[PDB]
RNA sequence: AGUUGGUGGGGUAAAGGCCUACCAAGGCGACGAUCCGUAACUGGUCUGAGAGGAUGAUCAGUCACACUGGAACUGAGACAC
RNA sequence: AGAAUAAGCACCGGCUAACUUCGUGCCAGCAGCCGCGGUAAUACGAAGGGUGCAAGCGUUAAUCGGAAUUACUGGGCGUAAAGCGCGCGUAGGUGGUUCAGCAAGUUGGAUGUGAAAUCCCCGGGCUCAACCUGGGAACUGCAUCCAAAACUACUGAGCUA
């Protein structure tokens, strides 16, 4: 309703927790590019865009030994309180094995590119 | 201030061999070191956790002879100074001056080589410093005094030093009495006898 | 050569008719003192039967943690009924700074340098059951490569 | 909780009120004892404490444990009294400090001298 | 009258003077504009005895300072 | 060059002058979130145009009366 | 109700209701005005992993005061320990 | 010149390192909390012993911490304290989706300022230390300017969830 991003969280860790092989979801910029971070990261194994005047997104998932890759996703800049950080005082999830994504000037991308790219931004999500 | 007393209890109530006295006797045939000292010796017993930390505390105080006020100094210039805060803290008081002409073996003990000290009878780098406390750094020469070159002391304490372990980080030259630190110890040059990781963990309390 | 420490020893009752029975129930955690861990307890009427059933049923429940080396790998919080512990890798030199409650568990299960710190209930039993879920839980960086099909890269 | 709810009024810590108010943020106050008397304890404890009412020097009317065994202390004497409560005694707040002013320490006392004022023999 | 003089900043029977430039009405120890450098009278083994910083002197002699009897010794000192 | 501030103006009962509200957003301390601050500055309009309703902008100026420090720049927008 | 603006004049080293004459009814306030209690402020200090909390000795910058109230004089500078 | 002029304080039931005996017997008393003492007290008084500290040792008074016990970091509201009796609604807070613009927020850099001292880092001088001091770092802020347009704000144009 008034997150149209923490939707896309929780309906990704809704269906780990239910063990669903794909989810389907009305699509957005936000929306899109959050899921090219995710699968260029790896945790999820590939997104499509059904382009129709009310497009979808949908997003099959990945498991490893059974367990979701995904353990935990959590937002951080909610529309209550927005989050923003320099380069130096981007968040590293769970000391660098997770991603933190930073929505910064050069596009949505990762931590620890945005370190690399010297850009800060406002960190939407934490993912490990 | 220092403490003055009946060595033995020192090392009766921890159990390990403090070396309060000198190596010309071992310390069973001198004090009944299996049992703590005081009128109830023969108990048993289990320590606390922190009894434990707190007598390794004491342990490392009493082997040199330091009180806490200096050695929580000790503790926070080791917490200040970089790397781990467990070797950080032997190596401290490891090169204070009366330590470090016991490991010269001037002094058959530290309280000796203290006294030794204290009396201006050490010169180091050429001057004069007649404080336990000093901090010699890497290179440093330490000597005695030559008005002090004829004391019995040394003179007994440095054979005695033969019969005590080699040190390898300081080497003496027997002629002239006269030594030079090389380096700071490592923690495989002392004794693994101590567990410096209990130091740390107390001061937290 | 497994390393042993006692956690607490606590004396429970329960009523009958006429008077009350005592029973004393010990926790304790066992471990290599390098990857292995395991806690257990164990019910019984006098003390030094008490402590020995912990034993068995400590060594008869062990994990594997994947710790770093000498250390613990990233900083994680773990909960488990009202008690939750959050754990933190520390440089090397440093002790074991957690509670008397848990620090028996890193420090047997081959932890030696960690901050920790308890949040909520400090119940022994209960913390016991934090702290092992986390540590159960530990993932090292080439697991989590794994799951996410890369190298080491990711970091 | 809520972080708007917060904004707008902020998380209130309260000031416990001190446990020893007749003595006004100082180590110690000199009073003069007005009445000297014995109290019998609550529940579990049975005795007979030697408590004093005192008039501070800020015109506070308090009264005050007296320590140790035997006291010289009647009434128009001037004491030193410290802070510290006696739980199985109520409505006494401070302690009188042996060994100051009037009251004199405590005769043929050897262990925890200083705490009673004892002179060392 | 902006002048140059030592600020007294060092211990006891120990001193160590500041070379301040500073309105003269100002204390010794106090107010100031600009410290430019510092005299050493007791300086030992590597202790600089007197450091001016010649830049910053020259500017605030151009703009009126007057030094004291003790600043203008060691101003020459600086440049003999 | 001159650091002129834009607002919503929102009285101008007055003669030769409007009283104009400027909008800012500071964060919390401590909270970090932006809270609408109100900033109104009574500005001087030498001639009177800008009504209720308009956003003008103003400039830091000669103090010309007892609250007034503030002159118009010219009207950005008019509250038709 | 000089209260808030405007106009003329006076006044200051200088703008300004600073003062005055006249005209208008304005000005501030839940973004806390007004009132009551307390209080010199800051760099800083203590504690804390930090975020924070408490505090404003020594030293340094500013301010206000000089037995209480008020007033001017001289002087570049004071309404002057 | 001569060891000659130089050791005391608190505590020992648990928290908390350190225990026996004697006298007392809910009296005397101790006590930060649990609590001890009513005739065989490691908790009262004394002795011995030990513990910790040491020209200092304890008590008080006060702040912070522990206290995640005002929870922004970092708490809760079925029964432990906590969902207004229930609607509507003002200020406010937050707002589906697409394109373009702008640049207040946001990000990076530069400039000025953020007094000195202090905090911190590397050195130097007092026999060392306390202390002094050199340089650097920092002062997480503000102001201006320059770049960027993913998101928020604004503007313009749309779409139907």
């Amino acid at each position: 309703m008034q997150d149209p991003l923490a939707d896309m969280l929780t309906r990704i860790r809704n269906a780990q927790m239910a063990e669903k092989t794909v989810v389907s979801m009305p699509s957005s910029k936000l929306k899109a590019a959050v899921a090219k971070v995710l699968k260029d990261e790896g945790y999820i194994a590939d997104f499509q865009i059904s382009s129709e005047v009310k497009p979808q997104l949908s997003i099959e998932l990945k498991y490893f030994e059974g367990k979701p890759v995904i353990e935990e996703v959590k937002r951080i800049s909610r529309p209550g309180l927005r989050q923003y950080k320099s380069v130096e005082q981007l968040p590293k999830v769970r000391g660098g094995l997770g991603v933190s994504i930073v929505s910064t000037n050069k596009g949505v991308m990762t931590d620890r590119a945005a370190r690399a790219a010297g850009v800060g931004g406002e960190v939407l999500c934490t993912v490990f | 201030a220092r403490y003055i007393g009946p060595k033995c209890k020192l090392s009766r109530r921890e159990g390990t061999d403090l070396f309060l006295k000198s190596g010309a006797r071992a310390l069973d045939s001198k004090c009944k070191a299996e049992n703590v000292p005081g009128q109830h010796g023969q108990r048993r017993g289990r320590l606390s956790d922190y009894g434990l930390q707190l007598r390794e505390k004491q342990k490392v105080r009493r082997i040199y002879g330091v009180l806490e006020r200096q050695f929580r100094g000790y503790y926070q210039e080791a917490s200040r100074r970089k790397g781990s805060t467990g070797e950080n803290l032997l190596q401290l008081l490891e090169c204070r001056l009366d330590n470090v002409v016991y490991r010269m073996g001037f002094g058959s003990t530290r309280s000796e080589s203290r006294q030794l000290v204290s009396h201006k009878a050490i010169t180091v780098n050429g001057q004069t410093v007649n404080i336990p406390s000093y901090q010699v750094k890497a290179g440093d020469v330490v000597a005695v005094r030559e008005k002090s070159k004829n004391q019995l002391r040394i003179a007994q304490a440095l054979e005695l030093c033969g019969q005590r372990g080699r040190v390898e980080w300081v080497e003496v030259d027997l002629d002239k009495k006269a030594g030079t630190f090389k380096s700071a110890p490592a923690r495989s040059d002392l004794s693994a006898d101590i567990n410096e990781n209990l130091i740390v963990e107390l001061y937290s309390k | 050569g497994y390393i042993e420490k006692l956690v607490q020893v606590n004396r429970v009752a329960k009523t009958v008719k006429g008077g009350r029975i005592f029973a004393f129930t010990a926790l304790t955690v066992v471990g290599d003192g390098k990857g292995r861990v395991g806690f257990g307890r164990g019910k019984a009427r006098e003390v030094p039967a008490a402590i020995q059933k912990a034993m068995e049923a400590a060594r008869r429940n062990m994990i594997q943690v994947d710790l770093n080396g000498t250390t613990l790998q990233y900083p994680t919080k773990s909960a488990h009924g009202a008690s939750k512990v959050y754990m933190q890798p520390a440089s090397e030199g440093t002790g074991i700074i957690a509670g008397g409650a848990m620090r028996a568990v890193l420090e047997v299960a081959g932890v030696q340098n960690v901050l920790a710190k308890c949040y909520g209930s400090t119940n022994p039993v209960n913390v016991v059951y934090a702290t092992f879920k986390g540590l159960k839980n530990m993932q090292a960086p080439e697991a989590v490569a794994a799951k996410r099909g890369k190298s080491v890269e990711e970091i | 909780a809520t972080i708007n709810q917060l904004v707008r009024k902020p998380r209130k810590r309260m000031v416990d009120k001190s446990d020893v108010p007749a003595l006004q943020n100082c180590p110690q106050r000199r009073g003069v004892c007005t009445r000297v008397y014995t109290t019998t304890p609550k529940k579990p404890n049975s005795a007979l404490r030697k408590v004093c009412r005192v008039r501070l020097t800020n015109g506070f009317e308090v009264s005050s444990y007296i320590g140790g065994e035997g006291h010289n202390l009647q009434e128009h004497s001037v004491v030193l009294i410290r802070g510290g409560r006696v739980k199985d005694l109520p409505g006494v707040r401070y302690h009188t400090v042996r060994g100051s002013l009037d009251t004199s320490g405590v005769k043929d006392r050897k262990q925890g001298r200083s705490k009673y004022g004892a002179k060392r023999p | 009258m902006v002048t140059i003089r030592l600020a007294r900043g060092g211990s006891k029977k120990r001193p160590f003077y500041h070379l301040t430039v500073t309105n003269s009405r100002n204390a010794r120890d106090g107010r100031f504009v600009e410290r430019i450098g510092f005299f050493n009278p007791v300086a030992t083994g590597g202790e600089v005895r007197l450091s001016v910083d010649q830049e910053r002197a020259t500017y605030w002699l151009g703009q009126g300072a007057q030094p004291s009897e003790r600043v203008a010794q060691l101003l020459k000192d600086a440049a003999k | 060059t001159v650091r002129t501030l834009t607002g919503r103006v929102v009285s101008d009962k007055m003669d030769k002058t409007v009283t104009v509200l400027i909008e800012r957003r500071v964060k919390h301390p401590i909270y970090g979130k932006y809270v609408k601050r109100s900033t109104k500055l009574h500005a001087h309009d030498e001639s009177n145009q800008c009504r209720i309703g308009d956003l003008v902008t103003i400039r830091e100026t000669r103090p010309l009366a007892k609250t007034k420090a503030w002159t118009l720049v010219d009207i950005v927008e008019r509250a038709v």
